[PDB]
RNA sequence: GGUGCAGAUCCCGGCGGUAGUAACAGCGAAGGGGGGUGAGAAUCCCCCUCGCCGGAAGGGCAAGGGUUUCCCGGCAACGUUCGUCAGCCGGGAGUUAGCCGGUCCUAAGGUAGGGCCUAAUAGGUACCUACCGAAAGGGAAAGGGGUUAACAUUCCCCUGCCUCCCGGGUAGGUGCGGUAACGCAAGCCAGACUCCUGACGGAUUGGGGUAGGGAGAGUAGGACCACCGUCCUACCCAAGCACUCAAGCCCUUGGAGAGCCGUAACGGUGAGAAGAGGGCGAAGGUGUGAUGGGCCUUCCGUUAGGAGGGUUCUCCUGAUCCCUAGUCCCCAUGAAAAGGGAGUCUGGAACGAUCCCGGGAGACCGUACCUAGAACCGACACUGGUGCCCCGGUGAGAAGCCCAAGGCGUCUGAGGGGUAACCCAGGCUAGGGAACUCGGCAAAUUAGCCCCGUAACUUCGGGAGAAGGGGUGCCUAUCGUGGUUUAACAAAGCCACGAUAGGUCGCAGUGACCAGAGGGACCUGACUGUUUAAUAAAAACAUAGGUCCCCGCUAGCCCGAAAGGGUGUG
RNA sequence: AGCAAACUAAGUACCGUGAGGGAAAGCUGAAAAGAACCCCGGAAGGGGGAGUGCAAAGAGCCUGAAACCGGGUGGUUAUAC
RNA sequence: AAGCCUCCCGGUGGAUGGCUCGGCUCGGGCACCGAAGAAGGGCGCGGCAAGCAGCGAAAUGCUCGGGUGAGGCGCAAGCAGCCGUUGACCCCGAGGUCCCCUAAUGGGAUAUCCUGCCGGGUUUCCGGCUCCCGGUUUAUAACUGGGUGGGAACCC
């Protein structure tokens, strides 16, 4: 009563795993004659060697849990951390981001003849020394 | 059989529109031809793993263009 | 120089499909013909030859004719079909 | 098999003359990422073009070829114009074309 | 798998047959029971290199 | 450890080879030698007067 | 005369008793219902369901094995039980290359022949010549879709590329553009010399990609429907060819300071900055390859087949894989060759390609399968060793826990039991709290992250997570900072992190999982490291620092029988 | 016993990385006349009835000892070496 | 009932007895092989062929003489076929073929496998290719003709 035969040609057949493959227990008389590549191509096409869709996770609980924690705060507390604080966010990474936008800012002001070069230059040093630390902090300073 | 550095490995899928994933061996780049001395390679000097056979499109067109430039070279002539 | 002609399920089936004969041959290992042998003593055209040595101390040739020549008929002259 | 297929003309407009270029495209996404440019784009459309035809030293060795304007769909069609510095115009117009067999 | 031809190109004593006596010679010689006195197994015994 | 991890590390390639001359495995492959009949630095064959009891 | 056995922990053969007894548990898995075949089913086959792995129990390939691979038929032995099953037994089969590897090159190293030595060689070898030495180093050129019971960058189809040789043209011999960097179809054959790829450490960081993974819209199919309407699956494309490129380095102009330019950081500049133009230029990308496939799906006949539909759009995140630049470090300075390309000269002929088109050729050998709680070594289907490379939520994470894709219930003996004593692992205990004991051994306590706070001593660096104190869930709304999108800032959509206000429940909010008990005093070795493979990990060995001795090189110290040799390319 | 080797392959199988070490095992009958056929059994030089032969210890085959085990004969046994 | 002693029958077992195409010791004969490629090894060859023995791509045997006279196809009894009275099988004498490694010898082999350069006809294929000696040819070029390994013991 041994057909392992089947099971395996029928798999590779389909591209999917070996225990996705289920027979017609009806039709099992049918599978017991199939000996060839051509025989178990046509199965699959009468219905008589049935092949299984993989699955995956549902996301319903991951979407509702993932919007809280973005709009509300919600899991995000300090209850819930595990990590510390520089591998939730690195410190170098903090001031290249701060650094690149206050002076591709100033760039655009002189480049646009809002301020003159020395200013330009003034402003440029204080960004480096750590002055400001916020673009709204540089921009405050501006209007005086 | 397992890796080996002496061959960098790709994996494709941007330009595409088929399904599948796998894993291409290439070898890693070349450099500007080489003994060395002097030691400056050169400009508009080409090195390709195969050879498109190119004549004056692997060489500039100056007297001693794919030697060098006049930097290693009047006191050759 | 040709010892016997292979006649077995996977022989036959390339006979009729691929328009290939398999032959055993000696493993003389200086070869430049076994396509000039089988083009003298049947009279056909060869166009690939890829050759093997099976684990039991045989050296096996799978000669490709051209489309103007059947494999078959070199087979049935030989009387495997 | 491939289904749909989007194809751009640009009518290049130099002095005197006048050239037309195709180029097809496959997803809608690379429309734009050919047009961010559109200045390296089609520069090298235009040595294709010389290479096939004939003749070299048209309207080449113009300055920056600024972008574009800006990109309106009416019936589904794309359109927009692009010039540079002077004496160089370009009308551009993106058709979608369902393949079907 | 790597076989330098002295093994796998030369076919016989060296990497090659292990077989049980042809059922012909079993009627012939009407033995009992006939059986190859060199059987052995690829995984209790051992073959030289 | 002296027994059973150790004989683990006998599934390398052998310290001996078959021997042309003579037949058997005996041939020292890092050395060029056959322990057996000399064959390597020996033309004629390996024997000694001890090689059996008398 | 090989001549008499009860003993020699006598030698060999056969057989008892123990005894139908131990063992077939322990290393974190598990079966149940229905049906079949068969003389005979806990154990083989089919369907449903349940459980376990999920940085390995899944995927890919070595050395080694050697036919264990695939099909058919079996069950005397073989498998810790059974067996109708099998890596077992009988009968047939199976490995296909110009592009993959060997083959070639050299490395540390070796050998043969000459010389020198030896009583002699199957012995030694500093020298000369030749050869050998890597299936993870170097090393010309291929991809996709398909095909078998068993092979496939090897066979078929489509699209190619390399080296050499023919035939027909053409660029050259006798040609052009640019201030320049450079741009290009540029002659041929025979040499010489030279140059540059080949061709190289560790650490740390930016930028650009790609595999992968997500959200939304739509079209098909599936799952659930006590009430909601949500959830799963498919939506995608190779090499080659054309075009494009950031960093960096170059070329013209320009002419700056008591200053300007610029980075993540170091920095740059009259030996020429910024600003304007340009040249050479990755990984990739976009077209073509491809009205070709392969993916999902509907209907009819249900034999052979046939006839249709869809395969679209907008964003986010993202490598430990890839290429590209910085910087720093050494009493470390981090292989060599074959094989490639180019340049400059010399000689020769007037016919002639490194460019297009057509034609031919490219030996020889390996290739099946396992690659390991059953294919290798360990006497065994041995819990050991030999392996390397790879892989949604919570979370810092390749951890612990749960689950996909894939795999398994063969780490191959089962059933019954209100389940005795006792043993191996585990949970909890009133009052007391080390009274136990050589000894607090074992067990318990603590534990993540944020904020505050932190002594003596000290080689001034440390001690130090010293010690100690407070906070943490859920829900409802917000704010701030930053990324990305053709995106200075501001708007819009996605995304990350840090905070704020209010409401609320429990014995308990790092609620499981993961996860330091602390302090005072003395000896000893300074420290990181090493050791008795199989009863000793230490205060023993080493170490950096200190100090002494020999020696000017045909030396000092050491090896050899000699020729000679190591330190010494000093 | 006789050479280690009287035999389906002795320096053969098998053990060791290697130099090396190193077995076991003879016999139906004069002739295969080697047990047709029938009942049982899944099958089995398996059981029973037959048949061949001077004779079936008939393939595990000359003779067939003892230890050991099973069945039976003759004595005897649960108040005592 | 557990049993106990003795004999009989059976099983298991393989002693005893008988046998023997094998050994062991003496006497007597006889006594070298190899570059014209030895001894030793490896792979092949049978219609179904695994081992031993025999043989080598002419491969379970080819040719010519002599002997013998009816079967033959080894150990080894099957299925199937063939050879032989035109004298086979078998024995003796003389020839032919004689794969690879091997002193191994054109070069290389930790590949029993690879790969050259001259000459000849010409598919195949066949010859030549360290240390010395006597010669040729121009002189270090090239060419003609002439030890190495094995053996049970004995020997120097």
């Amino acid at each position: 009563p041994e057909f392992q035969l089947q099971r395996r040609l029928a798999a590779d057949i389909a591209g999917v795993g070996l225990n996705n493959i289920k027979f017609n227990p009806e039709r099992l008389e049918e599978v017991e004659e199939a000996l060839t590549r051509e025989d178990i191509k046509k199965l699959i096409k009468e219905r008589a060697v049935i092949v299984n869709p993989k699955r995956g996770i549902s996301s319903g609980r991951l979407k509702e849990r993932k919007h809280k924690r973005r709009s509300k705060g919600e899991g995000r507390k300090h209850g819930s951390r595990k990590g510390k604080s520089g591998a939730r966010t690195g410190d170098k990474e903090i001031w290249i981001n701060k650094i690149r936008k206050i002076r591709r800012y100033i760039r655009w002001l002189r480049d646009n003849n809002v301020i003159d070069k020395h200013t330009y230059r003034l402003l440029y040093k204080r960004a480096k020394g750590n002055y400001f630390k916020n673009l709204s902090d540089v921009k405050s300073y501006l209007r005086q | 059989s397992p890796q080996q550095r002496s061959g960098s490995f790709r994996k494709v899928f941007v330009k595409l529109p088929s399904g599948k994933s796998t894993i291409h061996y290439e070898r890693r780049k070349d450099n500007i031809a080489r003994c060395g001395m002097c030691k400056k390679p050169l400009n508009g000097v080409k090195n390709n793993y195969t050879y498109k056979y190119s004549k004056t499109e692997k060489r500039p067109e100056r007297v001693y263009g794919g030697y060098l430039c006049h930097k290693c070279l009047e006191s050759l002539i | 120089i040709i010892k016997e002609f292979l006649a077995t399920e996977k022989a036959v089936k390339l006979i009729e499909s691929q328009n290939t004969l398999t032959i055993i041959v000696n493993r003389n290992t200086t070869k430049k013909d076994i396509k000039n042998e089988v083009e003298k003593l049947f009279s056909v055209k060869v166009e690939k030859i890829n050759t093997l040595i099976t684990p039991k101390g045989e050296k096996k040739a799978y000669v490709k004719l051209k489309q103007e020549y059947k494999a078959s008929d070199v087979a049935h002259k030989l009387g495997m079909l | 098999m491939k289904v749909v297929k989007y194809v751009l003309t640009a009518k290049i407009d130099y002095d005197g003359k006048e050239i037309e270029i195709k180029r097809s495209f496959r997803h809608r996404k690379n429309i734009f990422e050919f047009l961010k440019n559109a200045d390296s784009n089609l520069k090298g459309a235009l040595s294709e073009y010389a290479k096939q035809n004939k003749v070299k030293s048209s309207d080449l060795p113009l300055n920056e070829f600024i972008t574009c304007g800006e990109i309106e769909e009416e019936q589904g069609v794309m359109r927009t114009e692009c010039k540079g510095k002077e004496k160089v115009s370009v009308k551009i117009e993106v058709q979608t074309q369902k393949i079907a067999k | 798998k790597h076989k330098s031809l002295g093994k796998k190109l030369r076919l016989g004593k060296a990497l090659k047959r292990n077989s049980p006596i042809p059922a012909w010679v079993i009627i012939k010689t009407q033995a009992e029971i006939r059986f190859n006195p060199l059987r052995r197994n690829w995984r209790r015994n051992n073959l030289k290199v | 450890m002296k027994g059973t991890p150790s004989f683990g590390k006998m599934n390398k390639t052998p310290t001996h080879v078959r021997c042309r001359r003579c037949g058997r495995n005996s041939f020292n492959a890092r050395k060029g030698y056959c322990a057996a009949c000399g064959f390597g630095r020996s033309k004629k064959i390996r024997r000694y007067s001890w090689q059996n009891k008398k």
